[PDB]
């Protein structure tokens, strides 16, 4: 189970678009829920 | 007849509709006000600006520059009116870039870009763009080298269009042609942009067909804090990464930070240290390599209190 | 190697009708405003 | 004795390679605390005084 | 196009407008401002850094 | 016997000389106090030093560093007392430097220092010194790397010795004996030094035997400014250079400038932004090069208030 | 006319030249004033704003 | 000198040497510090860096 | 005779030691004459 | 090449005499002070 989130994170031929999409959908999720504002502001 | 055109323009402005602004634009918040990617630069430099008047604005420029691809000098000098807007930069090489922007119409704007290197070096560019801004849309049309002489249309053209389809959404349109060689055949390329913007969160994305997208998100954090995210994929092997970063707003300095997907680290600190004098600091740290690059630049202005009862031209064309 | 005097014609055709229907998506867009308003008068 | 001369390899191995990663994430959690923070610190410091002076009136 | 020799000729006009801009552009900003800037400076001011 | 000795003991001391301290800080006036050499760096640099008492002096120091042939991390902690002095610092590429100085008498002190790369890589140097500061002079003897197990003696030995001969004229001697190889024959260097100390101003020269010639020049131009002189004529084809900089003592900040032969302008602006934290801009520009390299750097300082009530221990042998 | 062809290849020349010179010249003057002058004049006039706070006493 | 064999016994006591300052100098350095600096700090303030 | 001072000064073996001499001499005489004192502090 | 063991010697002597005139050097200097004193007590 967890092998096939690794293994599609970092040893993949597509390993590098999934983790900018994923960082993409944290930092959005960060900002947008009212928890940047929070600590950074 | 003007029978159709009157009821289809009442109902079109019926709507609310709003100007979308330029293609180009469609994440300068982003790209531009929050990430530090245009900021950036290592070595030192200076800039020197003197102001002459502010309506017509006209000053001139001196940058004195010794880093990585930073040209040791370089003169510039612009005049701006409320119908027009001339800009002149060469550098100590002779690279000369010019602009020219003239409004034909308060809609209609005609700019006008060449970069003529030393003869025997490089390629020189002449960019013609036209833009047209209606009361909802914008439509561009750019062409760079264009020739005729074989024969055949050459060059590249490229149509924008930008249509606000809801008074917060906004789609648009990217078209390319190109045929820099007659005996080559043409190559086309489109690619669709489109933004969502409201007042403390501005969505933006560009899609290529050729299957690369850039998506970004900005976003308001108060009064003195604003955030943003640059993700760009690359498909032509597959390559993406992701740009956080996040801008703040001080009485005397504004200090920009940034990270990203590649572990780079970067940020840019502007400080107001004297009313004429602006110091800039800038560093960029590689994680992977550990590696960094510093930059320290300032900024001076010469004008100062003489010329304050003037004050700017209306809508220059920059 | 060169393109052949038949694989310009094809390649310039098919340019052609990319950038007609670029002018056919920038129409849609045009007249789209008209559309999503009536969407929300039926809401 | 091999049995624990190929354990103590093993761990001889992986422990330097434990002790680089987390040296090495010690170090660049360190220098972007101090390239962030600095900056940030003196800028958000200035500030305060002139919001000091702001008060005053 | 008609003639080729007239291409030549375009070209030729090209590299003759190359030249005017490379070393006349920046004299016709700078020419614009002097004339037409309100106050006039000085023409040592006009392209001193900071005096 | 004492009866010479009393005459002639009584009859040196009536002459009022004074130590005239170590031959390698016959010119540190010049090339450390005002010259910038010691201070240049490139890059980004942040020291972190935490004081955990004055007397024994105790410090803990974490050096972050990315830049020219700067160890990205460096562990150093010192160990300080009026008998001896115990500092030591690694690199995180394991390059151990130590540090142990110890007065065996108030007039004789050893030091002992360590230089230990990775095993494989590199060399490993072990420098003994023997200091002897007099009434009026200073010997001092340096064996570095000796070794008798080929049956004769190797290494480098340094002997030096520095003389007052009026109360502002000081002459002095360096030798050197080198048998790195026993199969190879001994080779050995003499160094005459010499200075003239005034209130206001030093002179000092270093001239060594094959040919090499170092004078310095330094005077103090008022309260807060002196300003140095420093010429190298090196003849081993015909090399000479010459620096001429000047230091500024500020109330908060302490400003240093050079410009030399070579065409090579360097300042380092050292400014205290906050009670603990101080932060230095280094710049150096080649100007036949047009090459500029910029160095940024902080340093903290933990301790502060804490342990004030504790004075530093006297004459640590640093 | 050669003759006039000759003089103007060696004033062409020089005068490039002595331009080349001449720029140069001043970029080393210019550079150094703002590599000197910059932080010696934020150092100098930090100072006096001391100075003042200690005039006021 | 005397026996070739105790040229290597001290050339072994060399390598030895080595590896004990390069392992325990600096320890040996915070071990002075901790146990005699005036006051004694915590075990892990005497590693802080700004704490 | 001024073609035996510059030759000697930058085309010359020996020119880059009479440079650094010659600069050494007038910054020495800059400083002890109190003309730098007069201009710098 | 390698020095002969004749060579060595030659090399070893050169070296020695100048360490004695090193430590001659400092001897005179040591006892410098008192000529420089003499010389301003004639003066
Ligand atoms: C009235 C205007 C006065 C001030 C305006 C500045 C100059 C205006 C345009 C410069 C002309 C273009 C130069 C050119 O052709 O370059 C080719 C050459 C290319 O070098 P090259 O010689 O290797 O190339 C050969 C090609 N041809 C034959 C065309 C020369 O460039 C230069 O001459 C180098 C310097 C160009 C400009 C440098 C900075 C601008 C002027 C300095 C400061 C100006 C005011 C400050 C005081
Ligand atoms: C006003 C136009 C001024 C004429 C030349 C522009 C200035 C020179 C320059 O920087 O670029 C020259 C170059 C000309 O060179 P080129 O087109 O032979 O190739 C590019 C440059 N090299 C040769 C170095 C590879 O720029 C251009 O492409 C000129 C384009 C405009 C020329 C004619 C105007 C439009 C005619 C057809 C319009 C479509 C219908
Ligand atoms: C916090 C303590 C956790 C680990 C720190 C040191 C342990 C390992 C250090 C090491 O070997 O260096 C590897 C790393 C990176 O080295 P590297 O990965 O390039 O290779 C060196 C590792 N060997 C030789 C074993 C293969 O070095 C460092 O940067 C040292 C770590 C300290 C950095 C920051 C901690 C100090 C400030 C916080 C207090
Ligand atoms: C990782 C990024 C952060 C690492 C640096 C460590 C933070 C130390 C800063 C010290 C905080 C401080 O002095 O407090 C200020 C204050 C603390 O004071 P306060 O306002 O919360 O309350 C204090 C009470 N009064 C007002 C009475 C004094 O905090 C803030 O103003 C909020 C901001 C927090 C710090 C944010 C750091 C910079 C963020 C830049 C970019 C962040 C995301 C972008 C990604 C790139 C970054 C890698
Ligand atoms: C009580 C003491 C606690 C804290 C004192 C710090 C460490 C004391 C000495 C370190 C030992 C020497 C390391 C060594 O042998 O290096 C060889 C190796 C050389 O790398 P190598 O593996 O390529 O070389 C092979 C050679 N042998 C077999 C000897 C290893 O160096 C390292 O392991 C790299 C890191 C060394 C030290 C890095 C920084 C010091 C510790 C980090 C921070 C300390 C506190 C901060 C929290
Ligand atoms: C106390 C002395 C401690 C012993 C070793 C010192 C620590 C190791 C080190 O850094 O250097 C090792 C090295 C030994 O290596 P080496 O001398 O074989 O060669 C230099 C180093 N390598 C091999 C890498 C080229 O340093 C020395 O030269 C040691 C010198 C002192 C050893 C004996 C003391 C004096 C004996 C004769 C005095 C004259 C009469
Ligand atoms: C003051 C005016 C005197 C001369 C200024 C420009 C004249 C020549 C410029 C030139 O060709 O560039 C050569 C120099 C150095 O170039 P270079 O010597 O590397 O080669 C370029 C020269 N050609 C191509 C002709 C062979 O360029 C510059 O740095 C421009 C000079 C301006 C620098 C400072 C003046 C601006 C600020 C003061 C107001
Ligand atoms: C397709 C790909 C998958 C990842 C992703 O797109 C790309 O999918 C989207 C789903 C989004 C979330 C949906 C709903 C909400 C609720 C909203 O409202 C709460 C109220 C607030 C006060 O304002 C706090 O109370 C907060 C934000 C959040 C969590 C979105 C965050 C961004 C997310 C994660 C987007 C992310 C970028
Ligand atoms: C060409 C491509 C088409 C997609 C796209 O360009 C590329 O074009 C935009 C369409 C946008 C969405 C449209 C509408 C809404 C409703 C809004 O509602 C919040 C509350 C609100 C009431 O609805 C307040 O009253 C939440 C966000 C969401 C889903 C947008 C997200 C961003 C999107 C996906 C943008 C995206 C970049
Ligand atoms: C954990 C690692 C080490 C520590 C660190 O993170 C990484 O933690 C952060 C805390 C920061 C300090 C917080 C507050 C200020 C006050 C400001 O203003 C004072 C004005 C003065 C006027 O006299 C008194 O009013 C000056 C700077 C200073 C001391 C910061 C310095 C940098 C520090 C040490 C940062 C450093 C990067
Ligand atoms: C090994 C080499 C020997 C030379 C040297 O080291 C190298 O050793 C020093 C000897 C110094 C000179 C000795 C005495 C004086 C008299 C003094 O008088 C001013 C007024 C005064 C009354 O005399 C006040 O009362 C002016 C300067 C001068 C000439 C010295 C200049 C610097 C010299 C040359 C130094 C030089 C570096
Ligand atoms: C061997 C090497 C060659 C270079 C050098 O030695 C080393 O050669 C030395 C010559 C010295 C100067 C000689 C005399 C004076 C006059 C004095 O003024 C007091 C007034 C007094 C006489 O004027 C009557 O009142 C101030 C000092 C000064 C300028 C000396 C400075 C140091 C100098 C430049 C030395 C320089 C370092
Ligand atoms: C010829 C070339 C261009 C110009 C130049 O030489 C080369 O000439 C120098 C003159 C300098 C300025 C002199 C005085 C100050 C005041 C100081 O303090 C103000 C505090 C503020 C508080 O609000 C008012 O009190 C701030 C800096 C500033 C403006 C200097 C900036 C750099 C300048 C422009 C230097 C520059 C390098
Ligand atoms: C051997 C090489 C040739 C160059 C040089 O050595 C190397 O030869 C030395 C000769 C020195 C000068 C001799 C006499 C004085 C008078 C003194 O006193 C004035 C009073 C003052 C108030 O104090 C002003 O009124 C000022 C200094 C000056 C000019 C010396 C300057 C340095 C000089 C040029 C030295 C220079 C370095």
């Amino acid at each position: 189970p967890i092998t096939g989130a690794y293994n599609a994170l970092f040893v993949s031929e597509n390993a590098s678009i999934v983790r900018s999409v994923v960082a993409f959908g944290l930092a959005v999720t960060f900002l947008a829920s009212g928890w940047a504002e929070a600590i950074l502001s | 007849l003007s029978d159709l055109y009157d009821a289809f323009q009442e109902r079109r402005q019926k709507l609310g509709l709003s100007n979308p602004g330029l293609v180009e634009n469609i994440a300068k918040e982003v790209q531009r006000d929050v990430l530090t990617t245009n900021l950036m630069f290592s070595g030192l430099r200076a800039d020197l600006t003197k102001a002459f008047s502010l309506n017509p604005l006209f000053q001139v420029s001196h940058q004195f520059a010794m880093g990585e691809r930073l040209s040791p000098y370089t003169f510039a000098a612009l005049y701006g009116t409320s119908k027009m807007f001339a800009q002149g930069n060469i550098d100590d090489q002779g690279n000369l870039s010019t602009t020219f922007n003239y409004r034909w119409t308060p809609s209609f704007t005609t700019k006008t870009r060449f970069q003529i290197t030393p003869g025997a070096t490089g390629q020189d560019m002449a960019q013609f763009e036209h833009e047209y801004s209606g009361a909802d849309f914008t439509a561009t049309i750019k062409a760079l080298n264009p020739s005729f002489l074989e024969g055949g249309l050459t060059g590249i053209f490229v149509g924008q269009y930008l249509q606000s389809i809801t008074p917060k959404l906004s789609l648009g349109l990217e078209a390319v042609w190109q045929r820099a060689g007659l005996t080559q055949g043409p190559d086309t390329a489109i690619s669709y942009v489109g933004r969502y913007k409201t007042e403390n969160w501005i969505a933006s994305a560009q899609l290529q067909a050729q299957g690369a997208l850039n998506a970004s998100y900005w976003q308001r954090l108060g009064e003195k804090v604003q955030a943003g995210v640059d993700m760009t994929l690359s498909v032509n092997t597959k390559e993406g990464i992701t740009t956080f970063g996040a801008k703040y707003d001080f009485r005397m300095s504004t200090f920009r930070a940034q990270i990203d997907t590649k572990g780079k680290l970067s940020c840019v600190l502007e400080k107001r240290v004297a009313a004429p004098v602006m110091m800039t600091f800038a560093a960029d740290v590689d994680h992977f390599t550990q590696q960094a690059k510093v930059g320290v630049g300032i900024s001076i202005e010469a004008g100062g209190e003489e010329l304050q009862d003037q004050q700017p031209a209306p809508n220059i064309p920059f | 190697p060169q393109p052949s005097p038949e694989e310009l014609r094809a390649a310039e055709a098919e340019a052609a009708s990319t950038i007609q229907r670029a002018i056919a998506t920038a129409a849609v867009l045009y007249l789209a405003p008209f559309i999503v308003d009536a969407v929300y008068k039926m809401f | 004795r091999g049995w624990i001369y190929h354990k103590y390899e093993q761990t001889t191995s992986a422990v330097r390679k434990a002790l680089s990663f987390a040296g090495r994430a010690a170090w660049t959690v360190s220098v972007t605390a101090l390239l962030v923070g600095v900056p940030f610190s003196l800028a958000y410091g200035e500030d305060q005084q002139y919001a000091a002076m702001e008060q005053e009136q | 196009l008609g003639a080729d020799s007239k291409q030549e000729r375009i070209s030729k006009l090209i590299e003759i407008s190359r030249v005017v801009i490379h070393y006349g552009y920046l004299p016709m900003i700078l020419y614009l401002g002097y004339t037409r800037s309100e106050p006039k400076p000085s023409i040592i001011r006009l392209l001193s850094p900071l005096s």
